[PDB]
């Protein structure tokens, strides 16, 4: 099969081992995979769309870790803006001083 | 002593509500709305510093809302068979269009 | 959603386990609140007032 | 006229007892409890208010002496819950001073300090007797008042706890000390067998904390158990009659208790309980009611919260039951009064 | 430092304001417990959209909170608002 | 010289519309015709809201539009209405409408 | 002459265009400051309304050119009711006289 | 065959997905269910507890739905 | 045959429906009401959905197609996009 050839891609063995890593034996199925296929490309394009907008904004033509800040800190409500602002920074730190 | 002209409950109200969805002026007083948002203001931030036309789009956007509110809390009051509006009306104005989060 | 499989005897997670997983954080509600996940259903909350009284008169 | 005080005193040669020394009146209805002088009216019965009124934010709400809003400073040494305003700092010890004391976070406040006499401020001997006398006047409610316990004889917490564990808590609260274990606290899951020779054996206590089971219902025991228990423990716990100690107890209630419950603990502790919401996170979150006689306890329940909206997230927190953990954190606040009682660990 | 914190402003908000706000929202009759509502939901609101415009002024590292931050704070919360610049 | 604009017969500026589609990052290439169609909408949209403005400023006794006959000139007309149902119009008040 | 006091940004708009078609349907009718600030903002509104939608029409077809036609399903969409099927109208006539007037 | 028959006049002779169909059922329930809770609210409200369409109506005039 | 299919909505189904919505009691002219809605409710998502799949110049409607016809009225529903 030569001419049947279209992966599309997806984040199903992601979230599979991130909810591996969570609880350990728990499983999935697969519409609850698809659902949160969809979720994680709905906070992408919400997360994408507004730094583009904080972009276009301040006249930068350039996205940097700062306008995915600040997007985090206006989509996500209450506390949960500021966990994924503290993991978010704490990765890119151990991201820039890495081997 | 029936000198002294005296109106309804029903005239002067109706009178005003004629009065005041006529008119497009500003009906909360602009300095006390001003300090409203100061206050508001200085608990997300210290030392902050507002445009005179940020705080007057503050304040049309606020007066709109309220209004609107006023017409959905109407009609929750209306359709409970009373003429008088009370916090049910508001709370359930605010659950209906689903801002209880 | 894994507390919710957990809770319901099962190890693995269905889409009423993310339904009930999202909708009893307020947070995660607020996050998703115009967001509709299928084959979920809805909450079990039922009002105070369409219950019949069970209660016993003290007098 | 706050400059004018400083000077009726050393000028005029004037008793501090004829100036109310809050907002600088003239007019002196009583003597003030903490310090030697004068307090006019209304600021006697707003600064009784303010000691039974609590605040998440800061030790107190308002300040202690003059009871003002703003101007707050934090004492220096950890073990003390004073809060004093800037303006009285700066209208007795003398202006630019205020500014210093803020300024750092461990400045010995002026109860911490071996002498007592900053130049305008007199300490009295044996000073809760004459506040319990000062409560006994005007505060129309005789609140359980302990006699307060002195930095030099200060004693280590024996701590008992039933039901629920609260050294995480009193550790971060400073109740307990960290990296030694001598026991100062024995959780104690099962009460069933406990008898007076058990607590005797166990050393005597000075704290008896209790508290229900989280809102996952954890255990299949009816929650009035951890109540009676709590009381009947609380009762073996209690000093010899005709003796000066202190004895501090606590029972809290996450909602777990119908109306009727609710009445028969009211009843057994002798008050109405103290319901206290937690930080709205866009409505309300949740809710606890809580049993003690720890000073400024009972004033902690806010008028503002209903019964039907606390009943509605009751039975929205029992059925749907997301989170169990034991609110340690809604409940950790309301010791902050005792830590004038005992030994704080930094 | 130099600034005395404002408060008790939300009493600013006067019960013949919140009467003439339901005067233009058509309301015949306005019951006693109306006014505190009204106060507590006004709060909520400017809550929800001075937490966005403050956070606006915050990324574009000024001191100054603009007419546009208010104006993208607002039509980011659905509600567009007009006569200030889009 | 003939611009772009009157080449349409048209009235709102092609070059800007083109140029903001450019500057907007909404696609990697911009056809010809789509600035001209765009333009040509938008001056169909601004056209109506005038007319019925103008119809209001004509009822109010007034040869000047004001806020208050944009609102009128909105609110009255339904499919304008279902286009702003959430637009707020700064200077605009309500629309005279009692409950019977 | 004075020229060039106080160096300021051009902020454009599109505030003499919305002029010409107010003197296009009322020859006499004036307009303010303040509704020609909305007005601006109504048609800078619109337009990242229907820039937009077409650029969701160009990426879902995995098409990087907008031509008139993306514009013409993002009115489609859009506009309710007879708005659209006159916006339609004139917007293809516009593109019809555009592309034959050579 | 509802879905079907409301497609017939915006174009003839469309073919759908079963995907697609169950995709308009799910969130066609998921909305009417949420309808029939603020329709039960607004029942709960004027002392009752049987809906009525001037509920239904009610509840869409405040959701800003009437067009 | 050709109009009736808006009754193809049975009175069951919008009784099942109410009783997940919590509804205790239904009148008579509930059942006349809710199928003028959800028929609305139809038209404003199919004439978005016929409308995505005019401009990909196809005959089928997908799932994507009343996915992004969902979105864009603000009722984002999951579990139908890969
Ligand atoms: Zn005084
Ligand atoms: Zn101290
Ligand atoms: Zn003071």
């Amino acid at each position: 099969k030569k001419r049947r050839k279209t992966r599309k891609e997806s984040y199903a063995i992601y979230v599979y081992k991130v909810l591996k890593q969570v609880h350990p034996d728990t499983g999935i199925s697969s519409k609850a995979m698809s659902i949160m296929n969809s979720f994680v490309n709905d906070v992408f394009e919400r997360i994408a769309g507004e730094a583009s907008r904080l972009a276009h904004y301040n006249k930068r033509s350039t996205i940097t870790s700062r306008e995915i800040q600040t997007a985090v800190r206006l989509l996500l409500p209450g506390e949960l803006a500021k966990h994924a602002v503290s993991e978010g920074t704490k990765a890119v730190t151990k991201y820039t001083s890495a081997k | 002593v029936k000198k002294p002209h005296r109106y309804r409950p029903g005239t002067v109200a109706l009178r005003e509500i004629r009065r005041y969805q006529k008119s497009t002026e500003l009906l909360i007083r602009k300095l006390p709305f001003q300090r409203l948002v100061r206050e508001i203001a200085q608990d997300f931030k210290t030392d902050l510093r507002f445009q005179s036309s940020a705080v007057m789009a503050l304040q049309e956007a606020s007066e709109a809302y309220l209004v609107a509110l006023f017409e959905d809390t109407n009609l929750c009051a209306i359709h409970a068979k009373r003429v008088t509006i009370m916090p049910k009306d508001i709370q359930l104005a605010r659950r209906i269009r689903g801002e209880r989060a | 959603a894994g507390n919710a499989a957990r809770d319901n005897k099962k190890t693995r997670i269905i889409p009423r386990h993310l339904q009930l997983a999202v909708r009893n954080d307020e947070e995660l509600n607020k996050l998703l609140g115009r967001v509709t996940i299928a084959q979920g259903g809805v909450l079990p909350n039922i009002q105070s007032v369409l219950l019949p009284k069970k209660t016993e008169s003290s007098k | 006229g706050r400059d004018l005080i400083a000077y009726e005193v050393k000028a005029n040669q004037r008793n501090i007892e004829d100036i109310c020394i809050c907002c600088g009146s003239l007019q002196v209805h009583t003597q003030h409890p903490l310090f030697e002088g004068g307090i006019c009216a209304p600021c006697k019965d707003k600064f009784l208010d303010a000691l039974f009124l609590y605040d998440d934010d800061g030790y107190q709400s308002y300040c202690s002496i003059c009871c003002s809003g703003e101007t707050l400073l934090i004492c220096g040494n950890p073990d003390c819950t004073r809060c004093y305003c800037f303006e009285c700092v700066d209208s007795l010890v003398g202006p630019g001073t205020s500014g210093k004391v803020h300024a750092m976070s461990n400045w010995v406040c002026y109860l911490c300090l071996p002498s007592s006499r900053s130049g305008l401020l007199q300490r009295r001997r044996k000073w809760r007797s004459q506040l319990k006398a000062f409560y006994d006047r005007e505060s129309e409610n005789p609140l359980e008042m302990f006699e307060t316990v002195p930095v030099w004889r200060r004693q280590p917490v024996r701590v008992l706890s039933l039901f629920e564990d609260i050294k995480k808590e009193l550790t971060s609260l400073g109740f307990l000390e960290s990296g030694s274990d001598p026991g100062q606290l024995k959780h104690v899951v099962d009460v069933t067998d406990t008898v007076r020779k058990d607590v005797e054996e166990w050393g005597p206590f000075d704290l008896v904390y209790g508290a229900t089971p989280p809102l996952g219902h954890t255990c299949d025991r009816p929650p009035s158990w951890y109540l009676f228990q709590f009381h009947r423990l609380l009762q073996y716990a209690r000093p010899k009659p005709g003796s000066p100690g202190p004895f501090f107890w606590m029972f809290v209630d996450n909602l777990v208790l119908n109306k009727e419950d609710l009445d028969v603990a009211s009843r057994f502790l002798e008050m109405e309980p103290v319901t206290i919401p937690d930080v709205h996170g866009g409505s309300l979150q949740n809710a606890v009611r809580v049993w003690s006689n720890i000073p400024a306890i009972r004033s902690r329940h806010w008028a503002l919260v209903s019964e039907e909206e606390l009943s509605l997230l009751a039975q929205n927190k029992q059925s749907s039951k997301l989170a169990a953990k034991w609110p340690t954190k809604l409940v950790k606040n309301c010791f902050l009064p005792l830590r004038e009682y005992f030994k704080y660990f930094s | 430092r130099h600034r005395k914190v404002l408060r008790d402003n939300i009493q600013g908000i006067t019960k013949p304001a919140i009467r003439r706000l339901a005067r233009r929202g058509g309301v015949k009759r306005i019951s006693g417990l109306i006014y505190e509502e009204t106060r507590g939901v006004l709060k909520v609101f400017l809550e929800n959209v001075i937490r966005d415009a403050v956070t606006y002024t915050e990324h574009a590292k000024r001191k100054t909170v603009t007419a546009m931050d208010v104006v993208y704070a607002l039509k980011r919360q659905g509600r567009t608002l007009y006569g200030f610049g889009g | 010289a003939k611009t772009r604009s009157s080449r349409a017969g048209l009235q709102f500026p092609v070059g800007r519309v083109h140029r903001l589609l450019r500057k907007g990052n909404y696609a990697e290439r911009v056809g010809a015709g789509a600035p001209v169609y765009l333009a040509a909408v938008l001056e169909y949209l601004t056209a109506e809201i005038l007319e019925l403005a103008g119809n209001a400023a004509r009822d109010n006794k007034k040869t000047r539009i004001i806020p208050r006959h944009l609102q009128l000139a909105v609110r009255n007309d339904e499919e304008l209405n279902k286009l702003l149902g959430r637009v707020t119009i700064a200077q605009g008040g309500v629309l005279p409408n009692i409950q019977s």
